[PDB]
């Protein structure tokens, strides 16, 4: 007498709730959105194959002017490049260099030693920046590498050296008096602060004794 | 709580509903979301630069999961070349009269002036009606130069095309010193496009500008 | 209260046109996929870095990165240290499962005055040693639907060969059909296993005669 | 614009046939009505229990009144009974003496063998009705026991007798001369023709050798 | 196929389920139908009547399954005497003024005439407001008799109650030959009731018929 | 077309109202349960008729009648020819389940001048011995709401007892309660596992002091 037009008004919409969670519900079973994490990584790889013009010693600023300026003036509190890329904070994140910071990867040895691929880890122990000069962040770390992968006999050399935050490399050699081991080179072109492509190299010549694509952790 | 209350029920409950729908609407535009696609697109297109032509040197690309290629002369002509169409379905003129872009120089090798910017007015633009490939273009490049001297400003005119063929508008040389424009598109943006400075003749790059329209 | 009852209808009618064309924009939206398109250009991308393993080697993953023989590609065994050589979405069978289909244009350039015309790779039958399943044996009936002399023909022919998983590739060739038939080789590089690169080819040389991309045909 | 009011009419529908499938489903998960044979037995069973005025050798009418006629003129062709209930096929049903029926229950001895509970099993062999005299449907049978449940030997004797349309009883003796064994006596006055309260009796003096419930088979 | 077959099928849809709701209303009808309940109660009588007595003599069972004997003689009186309360919600006359009982005779040792049927009238019917326990009947008591000296009709009238208590009818004996008629009733029938003839100072039964509601 | 389908909803107004009305029938159904009602007249007969047993002994199917004796009424072991001495059925241990509510009314006529009142038999624990089935031994409150000197008081105590299959007795007795309790002693005879027929007693001679018909409370 009264409920008889709503009775069924509430179904019309018991209704739609169901043509709709049946809506919902096909809409997870659809791949998500991909982490912006990954698009950089991307534009990363791919910013990597494409031609660039700096010459040895100089980065391209980060803005949307692919200006060159020299590796001795990036975060150094001048505004060198056009816009500024060079001094801001995105570029000069020491998120690298932090204290502990720790790279690793399975080092492929081919050049310098037996060893059938095993673990490299290259990890930050100490680094300062002096006030007046900025554009290098002084640090010290350690290369260790797996040597018997049966009773994980490990090498540990200790290594000096800095940051460029240009190159955005990381250039580490041995602190000079201990068994003459290796050095390193380890770029983060990879688009950001966690993952590199490292190589152990011969302090020497930086010849590459051995590659290993590093992450962080 | 009778034809009060159980008729303030089978509305706010109408509510309660309709927000849960503009909700996935909303969720779904954002897969849509047109700004996303061409700048996933225009991503896309930096790849296609690095690998091998897909196609001859005088040919477009059709793309899609089944490529096709066909004469650079038939993209935006009026005719179906392309199975799948692409040589019809985009053919919109970025510089069109009236626009304007901005270039902020990064390279300079050639250009009397070795200016900081240079904007680009773009005063006419028509398309033959029976050659619908090329639109001409006549432009105004501008350019405000300062020295200890003196204190210039010029304003150059020069003609032009645009192909849709390939998003490439050429700028024929303003002045006779055989150094003309030459900006090739995205093929997705249309709001900044790399502009090369060249000589004519041998089509030696010189002069790179990042031009950004000036909205 | 017969209007704001009778009214709250015409609010309600809304939904109903609101939520169809809604139906509209989740289908619209199926076919853009990213975390799929993503995936294209990174394998279009890694085609051009290219594998830092020497031919015939699978590489493992990106974090502990080292080379291993395709013999092991997929064979049940442990060999790389990330195990990546054994990660169940790198040997999924179903890329070339029995009664998948492939066609697409074959657009010819080495050794046949043929008119841009399709083929049609579908597989017949899937073998899969238990005691070697670092490869996927497999028959398969390739049709190419071109005209010739007058109107449309049919020149198709059966075909043997295997898949392999540390390159994704899938060779074809002719079951000693005397018509002398170009052997089909695909490869699975775009980021999924609908879509391959194909090309006909001459079983000795594997010289390129023709360009070939495929697609997987839905089933709906 | 059109199916507005239809797209949700079809909904109050769709909604009234769960409302009801909700109770036609709670309906089945409830006992079902009981097989007319069973408020037979109970009847029966309870008409057994009730006084009867019935002299032996007398039986009541299965009309509604309880008028008591002799045995001796049951199913005899003549109403008999106020109503003719001794004469309806209801009562004149030869569903028992027909060739080959049997009847068995387990036997449970009271009086004239060690044998413990055993299989009872009597069944008619033979049957005829003397034309002139329908009262009685002279008949013959076998009256079968287990013997030893383990190497399961069984005794067979063969039995001639009648049936009593009244007393709706089953009286079989054995045929004098061959080892002198058991007769029978089965009463079906428990509502229905395949139901009886047989018990195992010694010819002579019907004295009840043994007592078995039987069934139909 | 629009406006006409998509309203001719959410009406036809109607009607398939308009089916299958009165289908299930029979079968829900099926086992309430009362005419089943009385005869299976009926049943439930015959047995109460081989078990020992429920309650004293003159007491009335309430029945259920929680039992109360209350006195007869508040059986159908006013009050609620009983926790469950039957005996005062069953409180119906069956032999009412106009109804007529047909008798068959089963069993006579006593009646003057050893009819073959026997009709009972009844003539009025009163119950005492105050006392509504029992409600006051008068009754004729007809009879065809024939014989071959002579062929005789009777009518004979005679007093008598019935009782709530029990469903009994006691009918005072007509002639001053102490015969009198002593029916009790089913509980739950009441279109049939056995007939007993008894010798009222004794209460000795000598006479069964079993009597029909005529309808 | 506004008529026949304005109109076609007064027809299923209709079906609204019965619908809904049939509910209620639904509900008066279930009351009058038919298998049940006769399972209590089988029961009520079979009580006058006698099991053919004697007392102690439990009265197997009616077609293969035999006596066995309740120490195996109900063991585990198939002990009549027609193992009705194993029925489920027979052995819902539910009957007593720990936790079951019996109440009922209590008149008395032997051993106390008590008004009649209500008795409510409660199940407190039941454990049932792994090694010998035949019985479920129990823990059990019995209450009784009774009048006295003034108002409301309530005269309980703990017990202790078994519950036999064979003839579904069900026996309590008092936790030594010093205060001179009357062990209540139940048959589930009618039918069902829901109604019983008690008395209470001497624990000694067993003598019937009242009577007292109980029914399981439900739980809603
Ligand atoms: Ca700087
Ligand atoms: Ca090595
Ligand atoms: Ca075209
Ligand atoms: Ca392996
Ligand atoms: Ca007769
Ligand atoms: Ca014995
Ligand atoms: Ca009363
Ligand atoms: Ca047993
Ligand atoms: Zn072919
Ligand atoms: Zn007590």
């Amino acid at each position: 007498r009264f409920q008889y037009l709503v009775k069924n008004q509430n179904l019309h919409i018991d209704y739609l709730a169901k043509k709709l969670h049946d809506i919902e519900e096909e809409y997870n079973k659809l791949t998500h959105d991909v982490d912006k994490k990954t698009i950089r990584q991307l534009k990363a790889r791919i910013s990597n194959l494409e031609e660039h013009h700096c010459d040895e010693h100089e980065s391209e600023c980060r803005g949307d002017v692919p200006e060159c300026i020299h590796d001795l003036l990036f975060c150094d509190g001048e505004k060198d490049c056009r816009d500024g890329s060079d001094e801001d904070p995105e570029t000069c994140s020491l998120n690298i260099t932090h204290v502990g910071s720790s790279y690793t990867g399975l080092a492929t040895w081919t050049s310098c030693e037996d060893l059938n691929p095993d673990h490299a880890i290259v990890t930050i122990t100490a680094a300062h920046r002096k006030s007046f000069f900025p554009n290098r962040v002084w640090l010290r770390a350690t290369l260790s590498y797996e040597l018997d992968e049966h009773d994980h006999t490990v090498s540990t050399t200790q290594l000096r050296g800095f940051y460029n935050f240009g190159k955005r490399e990381l250039l580490l050699a041995p602190l000079k008096g201990q068994s003459e081991g290796y050095g390193v080179i380890c770029d983060f072109n990879l688009g950001d602060d966690d993952h590199a492509d490292c190589k152990i190299v011969v302090p020497s010549s930086l010849f590459v004794c051995a590659h290993f694509n590093a992450q962080r952790y | 709580q009778s034809h009060d209350e159980i008729i303030d029920k089978l509305i706010e409950r109408t509510n309660k509903i309709t927000t849960s729908i503009s909700h996935v609407e909303s969720l779904l535009d954002d897969r849509l979301d047109p700004k996303r696609i061409r700048k996933a697109g225009s991503l896309r297109h930096r790849v296609e630069e690095l690998e091998d032509p897909s196609c001859d040197e005088h040919e477009h690309q059709c793309g899609g999961d089944d490529p096709q290629c066909i004469s650079k002369l038939f993209v935006c002509d009026g005719h179906n070349d392309c199975r799948n169409g692409e040589d019809e379905k985009d053919c919109t003129l970025p510089t069109k009269a009236g626009d304007k872009f901005i270039g902020d120089v990064c390279f300079d090798h050639c250009t009397k002036r070795r200016p900081e910017h240079m904007t680009l007015a773009f005063e006419s633009s028509s398309i033959a009606a029976f050659f619908t490939p090329i639109a001409d273009l006549h432009v105004h490049i501008e350019i405000e130069s300062e020295t200890d001297e003196d204190e210039s400003e010029v304003s150059m005119p020069a003609d032009g095309e645009y192909s849709f063929a390939d998003h490439r508008l050429t700028i024929h040389p303003p002045e006779e010193d055989g150094l003309g424009l030459v900006g090739e598109f995205d093929g997705y943006n249309f709001d900044r496009f790399v502009g090369h400075i060249v000589h004519e003749l041998s089509e030696e790059v010189c002069a790179e500008f990042i031009f950004h329209r000036k909205k | 209260l017969d209007p704001r009852l009778g009214a709250n209808a015409f609010l309600i009618i809304r939904l109903d046109r609101i939520i169809e064309k809604l139906r509209t924009k989740l289908d619209e939206a199926e076919k853009i996929d990213p975390e799929h398109f993503v995936s294209e250009i990174d394998a279009r991308v890694t085609k051009i870095e290219g594998t830092h393993c020497e031919k015939r080697t699978f590489q493992c993953g990106g974090n502990e990165q080292e080379c291993i023989s395709d013999l092991l590609v997929c064979d049940g065994h442990k060999d790389c240290h990330n195990a990546h050589d054994e990660d169940p979405d790198v040997c999924d069978t179903s890329v070339v499962k029995a009664g998948n289909v492939f066609s697409g244009t074959s657009t010819w350039h080495g050794c046949l005055a043929r008119e841009d015309h399709v083929t049609r790779i579908t597989i017949t039958a899937s073998k899969r040693r238990k005691f070697f399943t670092a490869r996927i044996w497999l028959r398969a009936l390739v049709e190419s639907e071109l005209e010739r002399h007058g109107e449309n023909v049919t020149s198709s022919f059966n075909a043997k060969g295997y898949y392999n998983f540390a390159s994704r590739r899938l060779i074809l060739l002719p079951t000693d059909d005397h018509d002398d038939h170009l052997a089909v080789v695909c490869s699975f590089n775009r980021g999924d296993n609908e879509r391959a690169e194909c090309h006909r080819v001459t079983e000795a040389t594997l010289h390129q005669c023709a360009d070939l991309f495929v697609t997987l045909e839905e089933h709906d």
